RNA sequence: AAUUGCCGGGAGGGAAGCGGAUGGGGGCCGGCGAUGCGCCCCGGCCGUAUGCGGAACGGCUGGUCCGCCGCUCGG
RNA sequence: AGGAGGGCGCGGCGGCCGCUGCAAAACCCGGGGCGCGAGCCCGGGCGGAGCGGCCGUCGGUGCAGAUCUUGGUGGUAGUAG
């Protein structure tokens, strides 16, 4: 509940802000109606907040899509705000993908991914426009299968889909 | 539900425009709507209101009243009436007066001009006196009408001098049994 | 052209006020008539009865009289009446009158194509 | 009619309308006549603010 | 007879005014006269109630403005110019005879808008519409 | 003349018509309903049987106060049926007209069936009857128009 | 129009019709819904100044257009 | 109950602006819309000769009732008989 504009300072931004007078900047057709021109908007929409239970290397259950119920490891949160996930593709067959923060559930099981390089993966990599994608996927699992093998039973856990069964109350389950 | 009368709306009525369709009067109203918006003058506000008034609410004014209301104050003072100036034969001396009115009779216009005065329209008074400075606002007799004589208390109640509505005048038209003691009573 | 209207058109009632009991009698027409009987359920506004029009149903002033294609309609009878929409072609559309013949409809439709005026019934007749 | 008039002088023309009344003998006896129509008490700073 | 007086006489009914859909909120009004840039029944745009007026009609585009001292003489009331140059050169002349002259500067935007529509209308007249403008 | 139904096979069909025929409309409507898709030869034998009191006509509407016979028990389980002779003879005459119209066209009489039959109300004719206390009442007939189309298929 | 026949469709446990709200089925509609807009190789027009002709605005200066030239080069 | 304002519709007259044998009026339609509404606009059909809108003004100017008038038509009913 912090008041950013609590004080009339405005100078911690532009300390050397004592500057001079501003300098203000044929149609070939006239539209017959006074339409205010559309310029690009100068508003910064304050990027989305990551859920505090999702941290790099934590496990996610997918809630919708063609991979509903897939137990998947979380890697990174992209600039657009979509989480970066991998299956990995060897165990459950889920490739590298970006998923919305909704449609996933953050479990309390974690994996260390510190020595894993996820840098070239970003929003531009998923631009709607494959052999090298197979290589990138191939070189990101072998860096992660071993850490999955480090924890007992984590491999068979990641290779199974989550499902609700008789008598299961999602609002009581710990995960 | 909120306890209010007629929902709190105003039930009194008033004129916000002239009922007539005279284009020259409509042009006067537009001019004086502008003046009361952007000069904030009490004088101009009265002129705009009277420009909406009906014929019986703008009684005619005679020369006798004008030459006596404007007695010594006829220099650097324009007489203003929203109505008609009529002539008066009962007076012989007519001083030089500046008079603005909606209408002049041709005898009143001749009487003013021959005396050295001027007859002005309200579009000319706006140029001379935009805020109505050095003016005399005048009204004719509102209640000097034969119709008003029949108004008030009924003719057959005590202390009433209201005119009855009689088809003729004479000894056989409403003078007995209610008008003297020899026939019944006298109200 | 491209409609200038951008506010969404909302209707408080896309439904007609059919005259009460016009279903019961063949000779009663559906055009609304305000009931005026002393015992009338519809006049007294009992629940479950026929609805009565009132000023609260009126539509937004900014979008009223706009057709579904976001234009306002103007009926023309010849080419000269169609020329009057050339400066308003973003807010007004042209409808050719019902009794205009096929020969004159061709002329109006041609001139409106030159002027970029939209004709709502240009494929008729 | 007497209740209607008093609630007009207190400006309580609608249900769940609220006003501040300063205390004196004149106002208190006005309030006693419209007691069944009203709930009142002594406000604190948090209420006033 | 000034323009304010003429406006009140011709405002109600007129040989050029077209009214439709009655006198409800449905009413739609237009003007048919030349030297009425937007064909709208209003004092600002009226070709009958104004001493100074501009007309932007095709023939080549004819621009016409009226002479103030020739009101009593209709045969010499209109000073007409016919232009067959490029759009910008025509747009410059319209701005010169209407705006820079102080001859109705309030009409310079309606006049340039109408010149655009008239020139565009002539453009498709010589070569038929090959694209529709719905975007 | 336009009938209410087109043959849909005009070359392979024949029609017959009758206007203002002096026979009760209500009786003829039931007779026409009883042979709606009937073959021409079965329709003729059925109508002759009706004339001979061997087959009844089922009365389904316009049936209030009609007796029960058991000759109509098939295709009308309650016995409501009758033998309208005038309405049967009038239809038989139309069937013979359409049959000869088909023979002129060369269509074979066999494999001919009624694809359309219709009874419509003609303008009523006026007569008079006398009642008690010097009163006069209407006494009306209800003639009908009959339309008939035979089709091969 | 009332009212009736036929054809096709739909519904029905001692009325039906009616208001509101959805759904199922049908019948309609394409201004029912877009395909253009800024940057670049091909097609194709002229400033500045001039002679001349008409006709403007303000209250004597300055203005636009057209057709013709003779320098000019950006559209 | 009652009053008033603003509008919708019908028929003339004085004016203005139009339409129509490349199809007017009237009528029909599970056609499409506009208006809170009175109503209006368009589409398809039929029909085959006239019609509309705006301003002003005028009137034999708006129907569900009146055991309302005249005409036509039902159920009763293929019944009473
Ligand atoms: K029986
Ligand atoms: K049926
Ligand atoms: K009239
Ligand atoms: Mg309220
Ligand atoms: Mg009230
Ligand atoms: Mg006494
Ligand atoms: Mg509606
Ligand atoms: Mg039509
Ligand atoms: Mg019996
Ligand atoms: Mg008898
Ligand atoms: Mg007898
Ligand atoms: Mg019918
Ligand atoms: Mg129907
Ligand atoms: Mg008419
Ligand atoms: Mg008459
Ligand atoms: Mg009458
Ligand atoms: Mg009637
Ligand atoms: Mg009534
Ligand atoms: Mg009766
Ligand atoms: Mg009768
Ligand atoms: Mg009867
Ligand atoms: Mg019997």
């Amino acid at each position: 509940h912090t008041y950013h504009r609590r004080g009339l300072w405005a100078i911690k931004a532009k300390h050397g802000g004592a500057l001079p007078k501003a300098e203000k900047p044929e149609p070939k057709f006239y539209p017959a109606d006074d339409v205010k021109p559309r310029t690009v908007s100068t508003r910064k929409p304050h990027p989305t907040k990551l859920r505090s239970t999702i941290t790099p290397g934590t496990v996610l259950i997918l809630l919708a899509g063609r991979y509903m119920g897939k137990r998947v490891v979380f890697l990174k949160q992209l600039q657009s705000g979509l989480l970066l996930i991998t299956g990995p593709f060897k165990i459950n067959g889920v490739p590298i993908r970006r998923v919305n923060q909704a449609y996933v559930i953050a479990t309390s099981t974690k994996v260390d991914i510190s020595k894993v390089n996820v840098q070239k993966f970003d929003d531009k990599y998923f631009a709607r426009e494959p052999d090298f994608k197979k290589d990138d996927q191939k070189v990101i699992d072998a860096e992660l299968i071993k850490a999955i093998d480090a924890v007992p039973d984590l491999k068979n856990y990641l290779g199974a889909r989550f499902s609700l069964r008789d008598g299961d109350k999602p609002h009581e389950m710990t995960f | 539900g909120i306890d209010l009368v007629a929902g709190g709306r105003n039930k009194r009525t008033k004129r916000v425009a002239p009922k007539s369709d005279d284009v020259y009067l409509k042009l006067l109203v537009k001019l004086y709507r502008f003046l009361v918006r952007r000069t904030k003058s009490k004088f101009n506000a009265v002129i705009l209101k009277r420009l909406f008034m009906s014929k019986t609410n703008r009684p005619p004014l005679s020369m006798r009243r004008l030459s006596n209301f404007m007695k010594g104050k006829e220099e650097k003072n324009i007489a203003v009436v929203v109505g008609t100036i009529t002539d008066d034969m009962r007076i012989q001396e007519v001083p030089a007066m500046k008079v603005t009115a909606l209408r002049f009779t041709e005898t009143a216009r001749a009487r003013i001009i021959n005396a050295g005065g001027e007859c002005l329209t309200f579009d000319q008074l706006a140029l001379r006196a935009p805020t109505g400075e050095n003016t005399i606002l005048l009204r004719g007799p509102k209640n000097a009408r034969e119709a008003v004589r029949h108004f008030g208390k009924a003719p057959g109640v005590p202390h009433s001098h209201t005119k009855p509505y009689v088809r003729s005048k004479g000894r056989k038209f409403e003078k007995a049994r209610g008008r003297r003691n020899s026939r019944g009573f006298k109200v | 052209a491209v409609p200038l209207l951008t506010r969404k058109i909302v209707k408080k009632r896309v439904k007609h006020f059919k005259r009460a009991h016009s279903d019961r009698y063949i000779g009663l027409k559906q055009s609304w008539r305000r009931p005026k009987g002393i015992d009338s359920r519809v006049r007294r506004k009992f629940k479950g009865c026929t609805l009565m029009p009132n000023i609260g149903y009126g539509s937004d002033k900014k979008t009223r009289h706009y057709l579904p294609n976001k234009f306002k309609k103007f009926v023309v009878h010849n080419v000269s009446e169609l020329e009057l929409l050339m400066m308003h072609n973003r807010t007004y559309c042209a409808e050719i009158a019902h009794n205009v013949s096929t020969k004159k409809r061709k002329d109006i439709v041609e001139r409106a194509a030159q002027l970029d005026i939209v004709v709502t019934n240009k494929l008729a007749r | 009619p007497k209740t209607k008039k008093i609630l007009q002088l207190l400006r309580l023309r609608q249900i769940f309308n609220g006003v501040f009344l300063k205390v004196n003998k004149a106002t208190i006896n006005m309030l006693r006549r419209v007691e069944p129509y009203v709930a009142y008490g002594y406000p604190n700073l948090k209420s006033v603010r | 007879v000034p323009g304010s007086l003429v406006w009140e006489l011709v405002k109600k009914n007129n040989c050029f005014l077209i009214k439709q859909f009655g006198n409800s909120n449905a009413k739609v009004q237009f003007s048919k006269e030349p030297n009425n840039l937007y064909n709208v029944h209003s004092y600002k745009f009226s070709g009958l109630a104004n001493s100074k007026t501009v007309a932007v009609q095709p023939s080549a585009v004819v621009l016409s403005t009226t002479k103030t001292k020739k009101q009593n003489t209709p045969a010499k009331l209109q000073h007409k110019t016919l232009m067959r140059k490029e759009f910008r050169k025509m747009a410059k002349s319209v701005k010169n005879q209407v705006c820079d002259n102080y001859y109705r500067p309030d009409l310079t935007k309606p006049a340039l808008a109408r010149l655009s529509a008239v020139y565009r209308s002539l453009q498709v007249s010589k070569s038929g519409i090959k694209k529709k403008n719905r975007q | 003349v336009k009938y209410s139904t087109d043959p849909a096979n005009p070359t392979k069909s024949a029609k017959a018509m009758g206007r203002d025929l002096r026979v009760h409309f209500k009786n003829t409507r039931e007779t026409a309903f009883a042979l709606r898709k009937m073959s021409l030869n079965k329709a003729k034998r059925y109508l002759e049987d009706v004339l001979a009191h061997k087959q009844a006509i089922p009365f389904r509407r316009y049936c209030r106060g009609v007796g029960r016979t058991a000759q109509v028990k098939n295709r009308q389980p309650n016995g409501q049926g009758r033998w309208p002779a005038k309405s049967a003879k009038f239809v038989l005459d139309l069937l013979k007209n359409a049959e000869s119209n088909a023979e002129v066209k060369g269509l074979d009489v066999d494999a001919l069936y009624i694809s359309h039959i219709q009874v419509n109300q003609a303008q009523k004719q006026r007569r008079r009857t006398y009642r008690a206390h010097g009163r006069i009442n209407p006494y009306m007939s209800n003639p009908c128009h009959i339309e008939l189309i035979l089709s091969e298929k």
